[PDB]
RNA sequence: CCCCACUAUGCUUAGCCCUAAACCUCAACAGUUAAAUCAACAAAACUGCUCGCCAGAACACUACGAGCCACAGCUUAAAACUCAAAGGACCUGGCGGUGCUUCAUCCCUCUAGAGGAGCCUGUUCUGUAAUCGAUAAACCCCGAUCAACCUCACCACCUCUUGCUCAGCCUAUAUACCGCCAUCUUCAGCAAACCCUGAUGAAGGCUACAAAGUAAGCGCAAGUACCCACGUAAAGACGUUAGGUCAAGGUGUAGCCCAUGAGGUGGCAAGAAAUGGGCUACAUUUUCUACCCCAGAAAACUACGAUAGCCCUUAUGAAACUUAAGGGUCGAAGGUGGAUUUAGC
């Protein structure tokens, strides 16, 4: 199978590991 | 492609006759002409005369006896004498049939100059030599 | 070609065909029953089955050739083998009679060891070995090629051919500086030859 | 294929006993040649080549060719002629440097047409001086209003 | 159907006994042939093709051998393999196999095999390329099996021919001579070769060598003659016409071999044909196409 | 293919038909076709091998079960029954077996057909008395 | 990314952190192989029982709250705004800096050319008052098997209005068409009518010691033309490029009708050029003469080399420096030509 979702997670995390290391 | 005189398959339905089936390039292999005369034979002359009271007398045979013809005239020359022999569908009552061949006659003989006759084959119905 | 598949090339020669039955093997008598039964091709206009036919001399002059021209080309090889010969019967009376053994006056012994001597054994990029039928074109063409040479001026082809087939068979002459060109040039592009 | 590719293998794992065991020859025995490939159509064989011992291996081998098929048959049996191939690295090296030592050597920019460009430009000089797609599965098809018209 | 069939067997039997009246013949004894040139003098047509011209053969000629429907009123098939929609092909190869076990209890040059379409034709059934193989391989394997007289006669019904392809006459003066002819492009030639001479050519009443004056021509006459040994021991006239040089030598070279072959064995003969000094040349000069420079060279395909 | 000799030769013998070829696609199914309309398809099928060279059943079982025709069959251990009309279980690879077979099914044949040919003529003389 | 050196770290001891594609991606226990075996794929289909969990996608392994030795953390875990989809499996096609195998003129090999020169012609550009169409292979000695007037559809000027026509238009549209063809095609397949398989899903349908394909039609093939049975012609389906032609003719639609119609006189048509094809050459296998192949001369500044230019005749024509032929005159460029490219068996 496709890995979109597995894909839009690690995207989603990061992001989010960037935010909290900008702030 | 070559599209000269010949009759492309469409559905396997459309009937054609004999001539119409066969392409250009069976011309004097599996069909013969559809005139007969002495004009385009080595050393003769007056060829472009006979194609076009040929041309003439198609076209006026198509237009005398509309749908009656089931086939390509076949215009023989004997001397002076023309013959047209037709192939006519059991359409019209033969009194038409009789008027239109003694007016045909006449009006050619008299327009061309030379004794036309115009024999006639009747048919039942377009004889179909295979369907296309 | 309009000649059918089924149709085999003629096989001229007069010793296959005088040759006696007990000498043939069991194999040779089957081919001969089997020709016995095969469409022959007609014997080309070229080859006969004269004794003073040379096939190698036949290419050559084909070879020669240009537009059709075989009476010409035949020709220019005929008064070749003459210059030739007349060149080789002049050294032979002006030399002494040891040399004379030496000095060799058959045209076409000279004409053959000429054009064995141009043979490349070696050719071309990575350099390869050559079969035979193509180091022979490859030794005509030289020749003809250097006698068709605008370096020479006004000398007629007999002449021009007559002295580079003479300075073959001595192995010299731009011929042979060809065949050696050649054979350098392999022997440096060696290290190419894994490819 | 796979199949082929299998009765590849078994051939090549059948010419390497044949070549191990002393019961064959005693010669192919202490010759002890290395296949490197074997590959069906006839079969082609392709050993290692180790001069004058290479050709003793290639003579002994072409010698021994018929009893080694005869040695298949018996185990398979229908087994086409093998052929040893030897593999002189590239062959051709090794060809063309034996004829070289028999042979005889007599005595001893801007990635464009910027000219073609130029010359256009001259020749210029002298004549001088979206939109929507319906989709498929949405156009209508009326021949059901025709058939319901009559 | 079947009744067609017989109705159309009257109708050529009447039209049979109308064309021998009108020809004024023997009705009882106008045969197929006589038919045909009947049919020919009276409904003339130059149509190439054989078919197409006007034919009243026999209905069993005319009509399809594939019959009517092959089975009665009943519904019953007439052959036992009909269901294998090849009857015709299959009940042949179930004899054949039958031949082949019955030689197994018992126990090339002028012929070939037909073509796959002969063999539908015999069979009137369409064949496959393998099926043809198949019955092919069975045939050749029932030839190399010790076939007897009767297996040899079935095969016969397969064996095609093979197309595999002289006179000598006295003068006025009782020289024994002989004479053919011979063709080579344009040129042709006619010679005539007497039995004992002394190796006199002339050509068109003039000499080889003042008629010849090219080395080649004279070498293409020398050719059979000296293929034979027979150089000097033979006179030759011959008259050529058409054509160059070269076509003219080949010309009379093919008929003073044909000629000679009159006169030596016909082991020599043999070995004349394998020369290629009998088999007529048929490379002519091609035709030119519309729309090329020549017979194979086509216009210069023009720079892009 | 061992036997196909053996059973067209009876097949021949007993008046009815054989197809031990090659069994081509529709042959039943598409027989109006491959025919003409006007064919009468067989009325009974007798399989004296169920299976193909491929050791599957054989597709005219298959067919003549679409087309209702029923089948008399000699089913050996490996072989698939359930199709059949009349299965009949035995060895179909024994040449004793196969002519066995097939001599009882020629006799059944001649029998049956010797039996009508009895009866209708003894019907049609007592019918005309 | 590679090389070298080196640290945390991988190790031990004692604590902590508590994560994973922690996946046999199959919860635990018990039972069944009979029915319908079954969406698909994975991994044969299920039943009983229990616990956990899910209820469109995304927001979100997020925010807040709470808990934690955790402090750029982990566990639990939303909602608002937004969308009509998101998603799972498979089929067909396209594609793969996709694998393998086998091929052809794809490359090398052979011959003669083109690409250098002059000229012929065609196109393009410029110019002019002055056609059109073709214009990558499939335009470019193409429509033309042919333009001095005519042809002629162009232009300027002049003239006519029921006109040669129960008018006319070479006016627009080949992207409305017929008609006739190009191209793959130097092909072998195509399209109907059935049959069968997949559970009656999209789809699929081959094995010759044959295993679901097939009777007919079209094409190849066969037959025929030329000189054979070979070869060359011819043929070459369906389909591809809205390929070419509204200027062969016909025709749909649209437009013109004192003019986009009809007629007359006169006129272009030049090269500062670029490019395509062809001819003639650059010679000694040549040139001239005789001859039609046993000759004699020429052979570099009086050579080879113009079918070019100039001049004068002649042919045709009413009309010729225009076209053609011939003679005279001139003897030019050129010295076998780069990548590249054409053709041949
Ligand atoms: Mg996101
Ligand atoms: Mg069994
Ligand atoms: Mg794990
Ligand atoms: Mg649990």
């Amino acid at each position: 199978k496709n890995v979109l979702k597995i894909r839009r997670r690690k995207m989603n995390h990061h992001k989010y590991r960037k935010l909290v290391k900008k702030t | 492609k070559n599209r000269a005189a010949r009759v492309r398959v469409s559905k396997g339905d459309k009937p054609v006759t004999y001539e119409e089936a066969h392409a250009p390039h069976y011309i004097a292999h599996r069909k013969g002409w559809l005139s007969l005369h002495t004009g385009n034979l080595d050393g003769e002359d007056h060829a472009a005369e006979r194609t076009v009271e040929d041309v003439f007398l198609r076209k006026f045979m198509w237009g005398t006896f509309p749908g009656c013809l089931a086939d390509q005239l076949v215009l023989k020359r004997r001397g002076n004498q023309l013959e047209i022999c037709a192939v006519v569908l059991r359409q019209l009552s033969p009194h038409k049939y009789y008027f239109l061949v003694g007016y045909s006659e006449t009006l050619l003989s008299y327009f061309y100059k030379c004794p036309v006759r115009l024999h006639l084959q009747t048919v039942p119905s377009k004889v179909v030599y295979k369907y296309l | 070609s309009r000649y059918s598949p089924e149709f085999k090339d003629p096989l001229i020669d007069k010793e296959y065909y005088r040759k006696p039955v007990e000498e043939l093997t069991e194999e040779e008598k089957y081919v001969r029953e089997l020709k016995k039964t095969q469409l022959i091709k007609a014997a080309p206009a070229g080859k006969t089955s004269s004794v003073f036919e040379d096939p190698v001399i036949s290419k050559f002059t084909n070879m020669m050739m240009i537009g059709g021209n075989k009476v010409l080309a035949r020709s220019l090889m005929i008064q070749t083998l003459e210059a030739v010969k007349r060149k080789q019967f002049e050294k032979y009376h002006a030399a002494s009679a040891e040399e004379q053994a030496t000095i060799e006056r058959n045209p076409y012994t000279i004409f053959h060891q000429a054009l064995k001597n141009c043979e490349p054994m070696i050719g071309l990029q990575v350099p390869v070995p050559l079969p035979d039928r193509r180091r022979r074109f490859l030794a005509m063409k030289w020749m003809i090629t250097e006698c068709r040479d605008k370096k020479h001026q006004r000398t007629l082809m007999p002449e021009k051919l007559s002295h580079k087939l003479l300075e073959a068979f001595h192995n010299q002459g731009p011929v042979i500086k060809r065949k050696h060109d050649l054979h350098k040039m392999a022997e440096a592009n060696r290290a190419l030859a894994h490819y | 294929h796979a199949r082929l590719r299998a009765l590849n293998g078994l051939l090549y794992k059948a010419l390497t006993d044949l070549l191990c065991t002393p019961e064959v020859s005693q010669e192919l025995y202490d010759l002890n040649v290395e296949l490197s490939k074997v590959s069906l159509t006839a079969c082609r064989a392709y050993w290692k080549t180790t001069a004058e011992q290479n050709a003793h291996m290639e003579a002994v081998l072409q010698r021994s060719a018929a009893h080694m098929r005869h040695l298949l048959m018996s185990q398979l049996r229908n087994v086409p002629p093998i052929v040893f191939v030897q593999d002189k690295g590239n062959a051709a090296l090794a060809e063309l440097d034996q004829l070289l030592a028999v042979a005889d050597f007599g005595p001893r920019l801007c990635g464009i047409d910027h000219e073609a460009l130029n010359k256009q430009i001259m020749e210029y000089k002298r004549r001088k001086d979206g939109r929507k797609r319906a989709k498929p599965r949405l156009e209508q098809d009326s021949s059901l209003k025709s058939y319901l018209s009559g | 159907t079947e009744d067609f069939i017989k109705k159309q067997i009257e109708e050529f039997n009447i039209g049979k006994r109308h064309l021998a009246n009108m020809m004024g013949e023997d009705p009882e004894t106008f045969t197929q042939e006589d038919i045909d040139r009947a049919i020919a003098y009276l409904f003339p047509s130059g149509l190439f093709e054989k078919r197409a011209r006007p034919v009243m053969k026999h209905p069993e000629q005319i009509f399809p051998r594939q019959r009517a429907i092959q089975w009665g009123e009943d519904g019953r098939p007439f052959h036992y393999l009909f269901y294998t929609g090849k009857q015709s092909y299959y009940s042949l190869m179930h004899d054949v196999y039958g031949m082949l076990l019955n030689l197994e209890k018992h126990q090339v040059i002028g012929s070939r095999w037909l073509i796959k379409e002969e063999l539908e034709e015999m069979l009137v059934e369409k064949l496959s390329d393998l099926d043809y193989m198949q019955f092919i391989r069975l045939l050749e394997k029932l030839l190399t099996s010790q076939c007897g007289a009767a297996e040899e006669e079935f095969v016969q019904r397969f064996r095609r021919s093979v197309t595999l392809e002289e006179p000598v006459q006295y003068d006025e003066q009782g020289m024994a001579f002989s004479k053919s002819e011979g063709k080579r492009k344009t040129a042709k030639a006619e010679a005539i070769v007497y039995k004992h001479g002394s190796g006199r050519i002339k050509v068109n009443g003039i000499d080889y060598q003042l008629y010849f004056p090219i080395t080649q021509d004279r070498e293409q006459l020398m050719f059979p003659f000296h293929f034979v040994d027979r150089l000097g021991k033979h006179d030759v006239t011959c008259t050529v016409s058409g054509g160059g040089r070269s076509a003219q030598a080949g010309a009379i070279r093919l008929a003073m071999a044909k000629a000679l072959c009159s006169f030596v064995t016909e082991d020599e003969v043999e070995w004349m044909r394998q020369a290629g000094l009998l088999t007529t040349d048929p490379r002519v000069r091609e035709r030119k196409k519309p729309g090329q420079e020549g017979a194979r060279r086509k216009f210069t395909w023009k720079k892009r | 293919r061992q036997f196909s000799y053996l059973i067209e030769n009876m097949a021949r013998d007993c008046g009815e038909y054989a197809h031990t070829r090659y069994f081509r696609g529709g042959m039943l199914t598409n027989a109006r076709l491959l025919f003409g309309p006007t064919v009468r398809l067989p009325d009974l099928i007798i399989f004296l091998h169920t299976l193909n060279n491929i050791f599957e059943p054989h597709v005219a079982v298959r067919d003549a079960a679409k087309m209702n025709i029923p089948t008399v069959g000699i089913v050996d251990t490996n072989c698939n029954p359930c199709l059949i009309t009349y299965p009949v279980p035995g060895n179909d690879d024994s040449p004793l077996a196969v002519h066995l077979y097939c001599r009882l099914f020629q006799t059944a044949i001649t029998r049956a057909k010797e039996k009508r040919q009895q009866v209708e003529a003894l019907y049609r003389l007592q019918g005309q008395k």
